[PDB]
């Protein structure tokens, strides 16, 4: 019985402390507007990002908020033409009985736009 | 432990109504900057003139910050006097911070010559002025923080290590 | 307790209104081989591209067929010589005590070779 | 309820029959570090590879341990300057009540520097 | 309507010896970057600091311009005092603007580094410093306008609209 | 002939500790330069305002040095202060000097924003800051003196003529 | 019985705003210079620029004061190596019965070199 | 006393059976329009073609409807980026008492635009 | 009341001595040819050259034989394909009541062929 | 019965100026150090730069010191990877009976590391 | 009172251990074939290397059998077509009263063809 | 007790022949001037030549007027931008008590401009 969480946000610019920074934020906004309580209710969390990001692993950041007992996995994002540049995605597979209406999702920066 | 101040000037924030993930994000970068042992001093405060330089002579003064650093107030609206504030309190100015800082962003936007960052020398204690905006935040400090450490050294301040992946000092 | 329901279709070029019209068939397909009646019912989907499908995301066709509430997320595919050309894959995670040999797996036009 | 499991394991060069092998020793040891029975355990097993990796799918090796009912995804990895050259990373997807901290993950060969 | 200053400061040009096209230029060049209703509020003066300050004054304060915009008066001759003039009725400074358009110059003429232009706000007025002479004009506007619509918006000044194909702001 | 002031501000050069080799150099640079006769006007002091200013002021007004140079003190160090008493004795400031330099040599040291050099003007006789470093002093005067005989030409001084193959001024 | 009146002007860069504005100012010294009190004295006008000047029109820059009703011709400039750069170059023909040494002709700028 | 008549006129491709068409079409109707009755009322004409047409001289169409006796000159057109493509102008010289405000002038095709 | 006269005439290299004296001898030709007494008879002069001529001024030589006082413009001629290289072509306008199949317009050396 | 005296010294820049004053200097201090009083008693003066210096000569700051009775020469360096860049050195050889370690050597600036 | 002695030298290859070794060999033949006792016996030593050779400083070997006291300068010899590959040039500066033509000149390896 | 004696001498052609007589002038020249009747007084002799002088060795000459037992070495001289071309420079150590205001030094052809 899980459910995904997405969330997304933006950087400008390609560094290690920028894409580390933003997805610290991200993390955290996500936990915190689904009242999560602990790490031990996360499956797993799968990053993708941009290919114009490629200074540093958004998975590193994770472990700088203490999940290292969570599972990482990070990918690359389908580089469309003209889509919005720079952007750091997260699926969270989280243990709950929640329903699919009342998940919150978060979309931060000009990631709103998405 | 060396002492670092973050200040947050935002009448915003300091109201209770939007958060503050300005100042969240510049301990976030020194954490990840630093290798050393340092006390993050950190407060949010209006962007009332008077406050702001109580706030940085406190720190600079009473609390004994090497380094501070400030965020928002720095635009050409009507309340951002966080430059004004700065250039009070400090006897000797650092011209350098603000050239750069703005060198940078106007490769991004033209309007980054709105933007009206100081820095400057209270004393033994570096205060530098960050826009408010949380993404710029990151690109601003990453142009400027490389000659932090050394500026520190010369005025007998801790000598602050740094992340090399993160981060590169010169010396 | 999550089974995962595999996916694939070809295209026969990178346009984003064939890649959308080929994902939503795949989509409507795979609910319906395994009887799924709802959108809640399903964690997340993820969807990966081969190389040479650069035009659209397939999470864009999954949101025509009303699966707002449902979080989705997209990537690359491993770039092998040789390997088909022009697949969309997709990887639903669903909610149900389905055994693993009674899941239903959607194979469609020529990706029915893989 | 489910448990993500985290692999990884390196190989000297990038032609099919390592990449395969080298899939094949981790998903076994991931397999039994944790005590895995049956297949039908997993909901899914997802994979990514670095891109100085393409002569091979991932997936194959686990079809080749009898993997063909747990269905399987792969995705290229973030290119980042710098870091570990070479990689197989594996994310299992386990339906099991086993905490967060008794979970076991599985780093190989030169992977173990990650 | 919006209501702009355009300040010609030349003791030649206020003793009608010479023809101020430095004014007439930033005129000209206004009418093609505007395509919203302003009015031109124009004065000819001496270099005469006193004159010049109260000239600002009187325009930001009294006529309510949100942008003036003033020519001459910025080099190393004994007369020009401009900057001097500028600095003395501002309450906050734009260091922006002056390193902008020396950094764009610089590319032409080595001897950029001797115009001492710079930009500040009086209440909710804008202030920039052109240099003296008709061709550098248009360089110099071009250089710091795109930034200029959005700094008054910020003031809650009037809403300037512009003809993309001759200049385009961010906002 | 045209007067040149060289001023080398150091504590322990002063003292007869270090041997000032700094004021060797723009004296040799400035023989290198100029082909017009010119006298060197030279004084090493310690980083005291108050002596500085004095310095300056002889130099200026009682001397009559339409170009005075100066050497040291330009850091964050806590003694540094030659640019404040460059402030303090000129009517008019030239941002544009540090301006450059300091965007010279940040395509070396990331830490030449931490230079807080700056040039002014005292009555018609122009004051530029150099930094300590004996190495830093070429590159230092080769990016600012291009317009410095300009510079001196407009506030009536002497008409400075250069070696162009060592170095080309504008007009 | 016609006169023709030359102009020339410079610009210091290859933009609309720069090239319009010099020309503006050419055309109305060139009508204050000869007393001409009104378009319709005048046949045509023609222009030249040289060849690093292509942003602009410099017949754009008479109709900014009303030549609506006056036909305006512009052409290319021969681009003669060491030539003096970014000139605008005018020729009005004026319908007059001045003498050809009364007629006054106007050089602006670094264009009085010429 | 002379009026200048100003006309353009597009064209679809660089070939000379184009351009000569154009030409011929526009300079017929540039006459009609003003009600002229001989060429010999014609000083001069001159001509302009934008960089992308190349393969005629439009004075050979003014030669094709007998302007053999008037004198003829053709100049290449300012290149200005994102200005009307393939245009051909002319300026006509007028012996005539007309007015200014009631010469007509002939703008045809795609060039009406200007 | 003005009259056209048309010129034109070859060189054998794109050389300053060859376009001035070419130029000087054309214009000096065409005036004796329709028997003009005076520089104050002329409106103005145009000229083009042809893209294979850069390195000289033909409105230079007008001046060498003293035309200081008429108004000179050039410009650059189309560059047909196979068209005659290198030719000077000249447009003068002048005030006359001379009929139009009386002036006489002069074509010289390889010019003629046109 | 000579004795050579070597020195070095590196410069921020390949300018004329930078290399010349280097050059003085340490030319200056060479002298200075060893209680040299005369330019007669050197036989000769041989300099060498690394490739990365081509501006000037080093010579020429040797005559800015009155060295014209002084016979001079330069050459070039090795050029090895990873050398200190920017170095000029000196070999001046001294008319002395002065033992070969009472002879003072001369390394400034970041020279000093060789 | 001075004489010089030339040696030279061939290696193999463009590497710092083939380099100095061989320079030691050459220098120390250089010392025994002319009987000298001691190094304060040499004013200076000048090295020359061939431009196929950069690698390594010469003077570093010198240093390696004690010549710290020793001044040493090194250059690069021309560069002439078809001139023996790979040579290290010795000159080395001598006070003694040795005539000329009891001087000992040492050339070694495939440098013995020079 | 040496003197340094410095010549120079320009070619005006890369040639083995030119560079070859070039350098036998200037070294006859050389000697004759400072009256040396022995080539037994020299402990040395040290070449330049500029980069645009290949095709030979100076030191070749040297031999062909008998400097067989003197030591001979060149070098390559420093390439400053818009220096004098082609130069062969020499450095003669002469064992001699003449003072240093005595010696004389030989500019020839070209080189006496230096
Ligand atoms: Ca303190
Ligand atoms: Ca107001
Ligand atoms: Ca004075």
């Amino acid at each position: 019985m899980v459910r995904g969480i997405r969330g997304a946000i933006t950087v400008n610019s390609d560094t290690p402390t920028s894409i580390i920074i933003a997805t610290i934020l991200l993390l955290e906004k996500m936990l915190e507007a689904n009242g999560i309580q602990s790490y031990e209710e996360l499956a797993a969390v799968i990053f993708t990002v941009t290919e114009d990001l490629t200074s540093a692993f958004p998975a590193e950041a994770a472990r700088q908020i203490g999940m290292h007992r969570v599972p990482l996995l990070s990918a690359r994002e389908v580089p469309v033409p003209g889509s919005l540049p720079r952007v750091i995605r997260v699926l969270a597979l989280w243990n709950t009985d929640t329903p699919q209406d009342r998940v919150r999702h978060v979309y931060l920066s000009e990631a709103v736009r998405l | 432990k060396a002492k670092i101040g973050i200040v947050t000037v935002s009448d915003r924030a300091s109201a209770g109504i939007t958060a503050d993930i300005s100042g969240k994000a510049i301990i976030l970068a020194l954490n990840l900057y630093l290798t050393s042992e340092w006390e993050p001093i950190y407060q949010v405060i209006p962007d009332e003139q008077d406050v702001i330089e109580t706030t940085l002579i406190k720190m600079a003064d009473e609390q004994d910050c090497c380094l501070i650093v400030t965020t928002g107030g720095t635009g050409p609206a009507k309340r951002d006097v966080t430059p004004e504030a700065t250039e009070a309190v400090c006897d000797r100015m650092m011209p350098g911070f603000g050239e750069l800082m703005r060198a940078e962003s106007l490769k991004e936007v033209p309007t980054a010559i709105l933007s009206r960052q100081t820095a400057g020398l209270r004393g033994d204690s570096l205060i530098v002025n960050l826009p408010g905006d949380p993404a710029s935040i990151s690109d601003c400090l990453l142009a400027v923080f490389p000659a932090i450490p050394y500026c520190i050294d010369l005025m007998e301040g801790p000598y602050l290590e740094c992340n090399e992946a993160m981060i590169k000092p010169f010396r």
